[PDB]
């Protein structure tokens, strides 16, 4: 079906595959934003299959890209979970005496494709949440252990000893660098910037925990976080298992609470 | 020399005889024959003036019916004519018009390159000199404007309409020169509408001071020509409400609107308040009469402009309009706060490639450096530019069509025969250590044309400094990282060092510090080297940071020391936050247990709870001997919420001595005890929010005392007449006051404004923020 999809939507506006379309109460459906015909290459999803990312000029023009994805995630209840952390977010806004700090949230709201299959929408703009200077360490470190070589040390003991773990980390302990700085530091260059940008993401960094061990929902792994680059401050999404489940894993979640040390050394 | 002199005085001794003998001989390869071109023109503008007849008769036939109707036209506006004349009559003025039609007729189009106009330009600025005879000056006037009838088609240049534009600024000394000028502008506007990328300096083209009533009626209709561009609105001076203004017809209301919305537009209205002498008519100086309909209906950023557009004057009425004309829209919609996003100036965008992007900067400000000075000033400061000639492609980076006229031709100094050099008019002072820096440049030999230029900065209006301002980036990168090894290199350091223990030039050390923040950068793959780089010193940078006063310096710097330094420099950071405003402070440094900790953690936050607990205990503060704590129970007393209990604290303090008969705490009082018989603070005071307030209590309190309205208002507009509106925090946090108190006095009911509550309802922010502002 290359021509027929773009033909269908140029007649009759489709209403937005992503739409962060807060309708008003009369709901009416007449101006909403509108694009034609889709782009010319759709970039795969970064996975174990290729899946298809959809982009194409608006009405006003302005940009709106999404990215869908494979697999068949039962995310409708995750879709709830992120409806609840949004009403929580409200809450949030819901106090003053913290009304002045802005409320730590960004909602992905993409709908499933069907019952096995699913279909996202990626933030407009984001980034890996580790991304951001990742392999700068190698800038940070012209000399360092292999990351490779650290993943050895943790699977030289899957069996938990305490003194093996104790000398994992005494391993890891010469061979990492405080590092993670950096990514954080060429955002920008103005006066106030700096002094605006740190306490917003530690605050949202907090947040994420915030609500999560009310929730006790999603281990933050590096592939299923997000941090977002451009905004000088962080958020994530697309989290996926919950309620504590930890239980499901060979180890339940290890996790007190969010493991932000690294961004904690952007201490400023 | 002189022999084209001698002809043009042999010119009117010759009857009936008009011959040209070896015009332009040996021909103008080099600067010495355009330059005998240009020494005639000199001398035929001498001719013009005391040796063509002063005239007590302006009435002659040019002897060309184009050439007499263009003299009729120039004098046409508002003609008044044949004043009385000089002493001494050298040749009529009829021979020096007969000699000027063939020297116009002469050339065959040389020499109408920019050089001998300006010179003739230089001619009438020397002749606008600054004061002399008011008739010998219109003597030398007529002699000015008939010159500029003897301009041929050759003066078709954008730069000939400058300098018709500056010729408006002769004239603004006399109101028929003013005509004349007016009447020139008229001639220029056709060369002025083929500009496609002035109209800024036409956004205003009016007078103010404003018998010749119509020849203001023809100005409006040419202005409406001007707008008539019929095909371009787009350019939205404010040409129609000024229109409007002398033509004291008010505008279409849907016209408001538009003017309303283009200002925003704009995107150098802040450029348009930077004009001081032009702001008073910028904020509406005949649109103040208006309707509350046309001031409300408007864009608000009219209003919204507030702290930046500055009356450094204004009339008396101007004075009461303003400080009106903030609070009737102020009080619905108000904002204070305010983000930092800043140019992006990033250093790093893409080596004479780096050198790239400096000299066009360098060219495009050398435009707005011929814009804002003397109508005289440029030329001296032009001819390092065309001596900058050598092709750097800089030409093809600006305008070519700019780039043209400048084109070569024989290079003329300004300077004529040097007399005309910068008269010493004005010396300016201002950015002395950018003067320095200046010298520090003069120390490095770089550039033949550039270290002319910072010569001349130096005997120019601060150029040297307004080179600083445009580039403290690009001078040191003369100075630093000029290339792989530089000479300049230790200078630099060394100069930053000196720099560092700089004071009352602080502002200027902290713009060498961010310059060397610009030195951002390429070709480096850690940023922590580009800290690296240029020299700094965490020990110094902390320095400066404490020196800075301002939150905007130390935060990030202090992360970028640690991974510097990492060293934790106890007292810095923690004077640093525990002094900055906002919140998210007072936590940063752990905590050294203490009773006087506990109270620290009273007052940093500010708590609420535990009102007096750090006040004294059971063995702890019967006895401390410190007064710090005085001022900070003084504190507690403000913030105790309870105006009673420091109501007695007013007089907890009156038995100390430490009042002065003015103190915030007594102020504080003034404001509490509704004591219409405390005596209040000086009225005469100069900004003292404080007193501010007594003022304005002890005068309401004579509003009920006394009879007089008028005295009341009198009162109030005089509390009112002190500086207000720049340079302070707490302005608008005294605007309204009156605004309030003299309605209540109007006309028996509530106040005007509805009630703060419904606005409160449709706050959603307590200072408008964090309640920093919206309080008390």
């Amino acid at each position: 079906g290359y021509k027929w999809f773009l033909k269908d939507a140029a007649n009759y506006g489709l209403p937005p595959i992503t739409m962060n379309v807060k309708v008003n109460d009369t709901g009416d459906y007449s101006n909403i934003p509108t694009v034609s015909s889709f782009d010319d290459t759709i970039h795969f999803a970064s996975g174990i299959n290729a899946p298809k990312v959809i982009t194409c000029l608006g009405s006003n023009g302005h940009t709106y890209k999404q990215l869908v994805k494979g697999g068949n995630d039962d995310l409708r209840q995750d879709a709830v979970m992120e409806q609840v952390f949004e009403q929580v977010n409200g809450f949030l806004r819901s106090y003053r005496k913290t009304s002045q700090r802005n409320l730590s949230m960004r909602t992905y709201k993409v709908i499933p494709l069907a019952l096995k299959t699913g279909v996202i929408e990626w933030v407009q703009d984001t980034i890996p949440l580790g991304e951001y200077l990742d392999s700068a360490h190698k800038v940070y470190h012209p000399k360092e252990w292999s990351l490779s070589t650290c993943r050895k040390l943790i699977a030289e003991k899957q069996m938990e000893d305490l003194e093996t773990r104790l000398k994992v980390y005494d391993l890891v302990c010469r061979h990492y660098r405080p590092v993670f700085r950096h990514f954080f530091l060429e955002s920008y260059a103005d006066p106030v910037q700096w002094f605006t940008t740190q306490t917003n993401y530690a605050r949202s960094t907090a947040v994420a925990s915030v609500l999560g061990h009310v929730l006790g929902l999603g281990d933050r792994h590096g592939q299923n976080i997000l941090i977002d680059k451009t905004s000088g401050e962080v958020i994530h999404i697309d989290l996926g298992i919950a309620f504590e489940q930890g239980k499901k894993l060979p180890v339940p979640e290890c996790v007190p609470f969010r493991l932000t040390r690294d961004v904690v050394d952007g201490m400023g | 020399q002189l022999i084209p002199v001698i002809t043009t005085y042999t010119h009117l001794s010759e009857v009936e005889n008009k011959k040209y003998s070896l015009r332009f001989n040996s021909i103008d390869e080099a600067l010495d024959v355009e330059l005998l071109n240009r020494s005639k023109a000199f001398l035929f503008c001498l001719e013009m003036l005391k040796e063509v007849k002063e005239l007590g008769s302006t009435f002659k036939s040019i002897s060309s019916t184009s050439f007499k109707v263009y003299s009729q036209l120039t004098i046409f506006a508002n003609r008044v004519s044949f004043n009385n004349s000089t002493a001494i009559p050298f040749f009529s003025t009829k021979s020096v018009l007969w000699y000027c039609n063939r020297l116009f007729q002469e050339l065959e189009g040389f020499s109408s390159i920019p050089s001998v106009i300006d010179l003739v330009l230089r001619r009438l600025a020397i002749q606008l000199h600054f004061a002399t005879d008011e008739e010998l000056q219109v003597t030398i006037s007529f002699r000015l404007c008939a010159f500029l009838c003897f301009s041929d088609p050759f003066i078709t240049s954008n730069y000939l309409v400058m300098i018709v534009l500056r010729i408006a600024r002769q004239l603004l000394s006399i109101p028929c020169t003013q005509s004349l000028g007016l009447g020139i502008a008229r001639f220029h506007l056709k060369k002025f509408k083929p500009t496609d990328f002035q109209l800024a300096e036409f956004c205003m083209d009016f007078l103010g001071f404003c018998k010749m009533e119509a020849i203001q009626d023809f100005y409006t209709w040419f202005d409406g020509y001007v707008t008539a561009l019929n095909f371009e609105y787009e350019g939205y001076g404010f040409l129609r409400c000024q229109i409007n203004f002398v033509r004291s017809v008010m505008t279409t209301k849907n016209e408001w609107i538009e003017v309303s919305n283009k200002l925003f537009e704009r995107g150098h209205f802040l450029k348009r308040i930077a004009m001081n002498n032009y702001l008073c008519l910028y904020f509406w100086q005949v649109l103040d009469a208006c309707p509350r309909n046309v001031l409300h209906s408007l864009s608000l950023e009219i209003w919204k402009c507030y702290k930046a557009y500055d009356i450094t004057e204004f009339p008396d009425s101007l004075k009461l309009f303003f400080s009106d004309i903030m609070g009737w829209n102020f009080f619905k919609s108000p904002e204070i706060a305010d983000l930092n996003h800043y140019i992006p100036k990033t250093d790093p965008r893409l080596y004479e490639e780096s050198k790239l992007i400096i000299w066009k900067l360098i060219c495009q400000k050398a435009c707005s450096l011929l814009f804002k000075y003397d109508i005289l000033l440029d030329s001296f400061i032009e001819d390092c530019i065309r001596m900058f000639q050598e092709l750097r492609k800089f030409l093809n980076f600006p305008k070519d069509s700019i780039i043209y006229d400048s084109d070569t031709l024989v290079s003329e100094e300004g300077s004529f025969q040097w007399v005309k050099l910068q008269p010493t008019n004005f010396d300016s002072l201002s950015n002395w250590t950018k003067e320095e820096t200046l010298k520090l440049l003069n120390m490095m030999g770089k550039s033949s044309t550039t270290h002319s230029l910072k010569l001349l900065s130096t005997y120019m209006v601060g150029f040297s400094t307004s080179i600083i301002q445009y580039i403290i980036h690009l001078i040191l990168l003369e100075f630093d990282f000029n290339g792989n090894n530089k000479k300049q290199k230790e200078y630099v350091t060394q100069l930053i060092l000196s720099g560092l223990l700089n004071k009352n030039t602080n502002s200027i050390r902290k713009t060498c510090m961010n310059i060397l923040l610009y030195l951002l950068g390429h070709h480096a793959l850690n940023p922590f080297e580009a800290n690296y780089w240029v020299p700094i010193n965490y020990s110094v940078a902390a320095s400066t940071a404490y020196d800075c006063h301002l939150y905007e310096q130390s935060l990030l710097f202090l992360t970028i020391h640690n991974t510097k330094t990492d060293e934790l420099d106890i007292t810095l950071l923690s004077d640093i936050l525990s002094q900055l405003p906002c919140p998210d402070a007072y936590y940063g440094i752990k905590r050294e247990t203490s009773f006087k900790n506990i109270l620290l953690k009273a007052v940093h936050e500010k708590r609420s709870p535990l009102a007096i607990s750090y006040l004294d205990a059971a063995n702890m503060y019967r006895s401390n001997e410190d007064e710090g704590t005085k001022m900070m129970f003084s504190n507690t007393l403000n913030n105790a919420g309870f105006f009673s209990l420091n109501e007695f604290y007013i007089d907890s303090l009156k038995a100390n001595d430490a009042i002065d008969e003015c103190s915030n705490e007594v102020y504080a009082s003034a404001w509490r005890m509704q004591k219409w018989d405390i005596p209040p603070l000086s009225l005469d005071n100069k900004t003292t929010k404080d007193c501010l307030v007594f003022e304005v209590l002890h005068a309401v309190h004579n509003y009920a005392i006394y009879g007089n309205y008028l005295h009341l208002e009198e009162y109030i507009n005089k509390k009112l007449l002190l500086i207000n509106p720049n340079e302070e925090p707490d302005s608008l946090l005294f605007y309204a006051l009156a605004y309030d108190l003299k309605f209540l006095i109007r006309c028996n009911q509530s106040q005007f404004n509805c009630d703060i509550l419904q606005l409160l309802k449709e706050n959603k922010q307590m200072s408008s923020q964090l309640h920093e502002c919206f309080q008390l």
